[PDB]
């Protein structure tokens, strides 16, 4: 039940997967109507993979801390340029979690793509998961591929004000090392965009 | 019409406690403060700190380790202390009456005022509301200063 | 519909008694419980 | 034998919009014929895009001078219908009413200098966000459009309509924090020998601009 | 800071005027006045509110406040207008009042 | 069974082991139904900004609305003035009420009610928002519609037709300190 993934030129395949989900959709809505005069241009050169760092799981995270990443994390190659040259961006994401586990280490971590949240006041929390969502469990899939396509209240946003979707990690049970199990995994998120468009060309910088 | 007059050392040596007074019996400086400030000699103007009749001094921080004033309203004479003079230092004593005091406020920042609150329930410190409710500039009602 | 269902419809027309409604060129969370898996994932004795 | 009937408390009350007709006082009247009329107008918009209204520029005139220095802007205006680059024409004094607009804006420039000279200018536009531009080749990234001026000068540029929202709003706050609907430009890259010349620009309603929402508030 | 001239001219006769150029942080916040200071003798008041003055003074130097700097004028110019005129304005920066070098008011 | 851990529902529904699943006929629970109701919303006095998401949330309404990110609601107002108050559309300046040429309503006992087409320019509203720093925050003040000023409203409602949320977010129970909570 190996899964290689692939998008633009950036290969990602896993030896342990468990399968994709999806969130809210499986197919992108339309993308040119009065909100910009065809004045979209598709991009397929900034659909690539990128690594980010969420945080270090360690056996005293308590359950209920979650460190909650927003996308699209202000790139520094491709879709770092997008987003300083055109006013309105909109895509859908790709992304996947991948802590690394010795298969003896159970922590149950969640991964969500809750799309704009503010303060879970600790009593949604037991909820979340009703978002799109994968959790890891070390006894089975080292990692979770979700994908969303972008939700907003309008056909294109501005990635300057308005960031739609925060990855969103909760350690469900504090993990759990024996001599047998890494004393601490850390958690990697492999976030790529997909099907991205664009409208409206900024001036220079000078 | 009210009187003002200053009296001070004329022939000084600098680098010491040197201390001017003035007087001022008249109603511009009995409810309002007292004046201390000099001429740059072939330079651009200067200030010198006042006080207001509570004793609430306020000085420019550049030189502040050398400057200190106290205050009287009997004998309607006021002190003065400038240490650690240097030879650039040097002019005439003008000006002993202070005509100002302070205000800082401001409100109504953009679109927004700060009456029409409680309209959106604003939750926080920010107290100024925002008056046309059409597009988005602040949001609703974002604190002024 | 909603909760406005009557035999004799409206006075005034549909433009003014609800806003007007747009398309270009379904529902989710009733198509994935209804594509829920059911049953036993293994053989099932007696 | 008699109807029942429930009245509805709050079901009707006037309100001063009137989808119901009211009640003839006179039962018939007749009035002489109105046809024919010389010319009609079925819709404001349809006035506006038939007719071509000026903007008003510093110094309280129509036309933006040729001018003659190292700074290449003539003038730089928001895009709300409420500008002050706009607060004569007609398509503002009408869009002051409603309250939202989507769709192009057909701005006319037209060239009146004497044929001695010639020169060229290059709208640009550019969309929120960034603070405008101030010279040629730094806005020039943002869609732009140049053009001389020889046989015939009346060029029509067509400012797009691309925004967050699918309706932008016609009337804001635009003192502070700019205004969020864009900006536009006219820079004048070159101008030979005509500073006499002088440009004069021309508003109107694009191939589809149809508002939304009256509003009668105060004017 | 304030800035104030320090080289006037005239004749008897005829109106000179002193300016006082100012920022947002002083001259906005208080009142603009102008004292007569002769050089080696004491100030009195001549003008303090930019509107409204006291009892025993003349009105023959007039001033007044618009914008951010503030003007005064001296009308029917004598040799008691010999002095310094100094100004000043609320220094908000500081919470203080910041003043004015006056200018030598020659006379011709 | 299950062990998919993919987070794709799975339901035995009692049919796991020898037992008929009498039928279940949800209503009273579609959005487009459950979410019409008349909820009493704290009246502003003269000047209150007619929108969603002023009801406090333990409301019925008030609660099964933030579930929803999302929602197209086409709301028809219900109020209780003393003189006559004067709807505005969305984005009308502040100053835009007493126009009258705005739809008003003159005063008819007990209370006098409206429709509201949904004016505000977007495809549909959002109940919270992001990147900005509840509902009297983090939130574009465009998400209304309109304003309904009053001499004085004393008991203001809200009522959704044709409404269809999309989305859903977290909900939250009263928190009891003994089990079995007793009513």
């Amino acid at each position: 039940r190996i899964l290689t993934t692939r998008n633009g030129h950036t290969t990602s395949t896993t030896q342990s997967s468990v399968g994709v989900t999806y969130g809210y959709a499986t197919a992108e809505d339309f993308v040119s109507g009065p909100n910009t005069s065809g004045l979209e241009t598709r991009v397929v050169q900034a659909e690539r993979f990128f690594k980010t760092h969420l945080f270090d799981w360690v056996t005293s995270d308590p359950f209920g801390r979650c460190y909650q990443l927003e996308l699209p994390t202000d790139h520094k190659g491709v879709y770092g340029s997008l987003t300083d040259s055109y006013a309105y961006m909109r895509n859908g994401w790709d992304v996947e979690v991948t802590a690394v586990g010795n298969q003896f280490n159970g922590g149950c971590l969640l991964v969500a793509m809750v799309p704009e949240l503010c303060s879970i006041d600790k009593r949604g929390l037991y909820q979340l998961t009703l978002f799109p969502h994968q959790f890891i469990n070390p006894r089975t899939n080292m990692t979770a591929h979700i994908t969303v396509p972008f939700v907003g209240v309008n056909r294109y946003d501005q990635y300057k004000v308005h960031k739609p979707w925060t990855l969103v990690v909760m350690v469900v049970a504090p993990l759990t090392v024996n001599t047998e199990g890494a004393p601490q995994i850390k958690v990697y998120a492999n976030i790529a965009p997909t099907n991205v468009h664009v409208a409206g060309e900024f001036p220079s910088k000078e | 019409q009210v009187q003002l007059r200053e009296s001070g050392p004329s022939l000084v040596k600098p680098s010491q406690t040197l201390s001017l007074t003035c007087t001022a019996s008249g109603l511009s400086l009995s409810d309002k403060a007292v004046g201390w400030v000099r001429r740059a000699p072939t330079k651009a103007l200067e200030w010198l700190g006042s006080i207001d009749t509570g004793s609430s001094t306020g000085y420019n921080p550049g030189l502040k380790s050398r400057l200190s004033i106290t205050k009287d309203n009997s004998r309607n004479q006021v002190s003065l202390t400038i240490t650690s003079v240097t030879t650039e230092d040097s002019a005439t004593y003008y000006c002993a009456t202070v005509h100002q005091h302070t205000s800082e406020k401001r409100t109504c920042p953009r679109a927004y005022r700060p009456d029409c609150a409680a309209r959106w329930d604003c939750p926080g410190g920010a107290d100024c509301g925002y008056c046309n409710f059409g597009a988005g500039s602040y949001g609703r009602c974002t604190p002024f200063t | 519909s909603g909760n406005t269902g009557s035999i004799i419809n409206n006075y005034y027309m549909q433009q003014y008694q609800n806003s007007m409604d747009t398309q270009l060129g379904n529902d989710w969370f009733s198509k994935l419980a209804s594509s829920a898996f059911s049953g036993l994932f293994g053989a099932l004795l007696a | 034998g008699i109807f029942p009937v429930a009245c509805s408390d709050g079901y009707g009350g006037l309100v001063t919009t009137d989808p119901k007709t009211a009640d003839p006082a006179y039962g018939k009247v007749f009035n002489p014929p109105r046809n024919m009329l010389p010319g009609r107008f079925t819709n404001f918009l349809d006035v506006a895009e038939a007719c071509p209204t000026f903007l008003h520029f510093e110094g309280d005139v129509p036309y933006v001078t040729t001018k003659t220095d190292s700074d290449r802007v003539l003038a730089q205006f928001d895009l709300s219908l409420a500008a002050k680059h706009m607060s004569n024409t007609f398509l503002a004094g009408l869009a002051q009413y409603y309250t939202q607009y989507s769709g192009t804006i057909n701005l006319h420039f037209m060239f009146t200098g004497p044929t001695d000279a010639k020169a060229r200018y290059m709208i640009a536009y550019a969309p929120p966000g960034m603070e405008p531009p101030k010279t040629p080749e730094a806005a020039a990234h943002c869609i732009h459009a140049e053009w001389d001026t020889g046989l015939n000068s009346k060029f029509t540029f067509s400012i797009p309509y691309l925004s967050a929202a699918d309706y932008a709003y016609t009337a804001s706050d635009a003192a502070e924090t700019t205004n969020v609907q864009g900006w536009v430009c006219l820079f004048q890259i070159t101008h030979g020998k005509a500073d006499g010349d002088a440009l004069v620009v021309l508003a109107s309603a694009g191939k589809d601009f149809e508002l939304r929402l009256p509003v009668d508030a105060r004017t | 800071v304030l800035t104030q001239p320090s080289s006037v001219s005239g004749s008897l006769g005829q109106r000179v005027s002193i300016t006082c150029s100012g920022s947002s942080s002083n001259v906005g916040n208080g009142y603009v006045s102008w004292y007569q200071l002769i050089p080696g003798s004491a100030p009195r008041t001549l003008i303090y509110g930019d509107t409204n003055r006291a009892s025993g003074v003349p009105d023959r130097f007039s001033g007044s406040r618009a914008g951010n700097t503030a003007t005064l004028s001296i009308s029917s110019l004598q040799a008691e207008d010999e002095a310094e005129y100094f100004c000043a304005s609320p220094e908000d920066s500081s919470s203080n009042a910041n003043f004015g070098s006056g200018t030598t008011l020659t006379v011709l | 069974t299950s062990t998919g851990e993919s987070a794709d529902p799975v339901t035995a529904t009692v049919e796991n082991y020898g037992g008929e699943t009498q039928v279940q006929r949800r209503q009273h629970t579609d959005v487009s139904f459950i979410l019409d109701r008349f909820v009493k919303v704290t009246p502003k006095d003269q000047i209150n900004v007619l929108d969603l998401m002023q009801t406090p949330a333990h409301t019925l309404v008030g609660a099964l609305l933030r579930t929803a990110t999302y929602y197209f609601a086409d709301l028809e107002v219900a109020v209780k003035h003393e003189g006559n108050l004067t709807w505005v559309p969305n984005g009308a300046p502040e100053t835009a009420l007493d126009n009258t040429t705005n739809p008003t309503a003159y005063h008819k006992a007990p209370l006098t009610r409206l429709a509201l087409p949904y004016t505000a320019p977007h495809r549909v509203l959002a109940t919270v928002y992001n990147g900005n720093c509840k509902a009297a925050r983090a939130l574009p003040t465009s998400f209304n519609y309109g304003a309904i000023k009053a001499t004085r409203v004393t008991e203001l409602l809200y009522r959704m037709k044709r409404a269809e949320t999309y989305c859903p977010r977290p909900l939250l129970a009263i928190h009891p300190s003994e089990a079995r909570h007793k009513q």
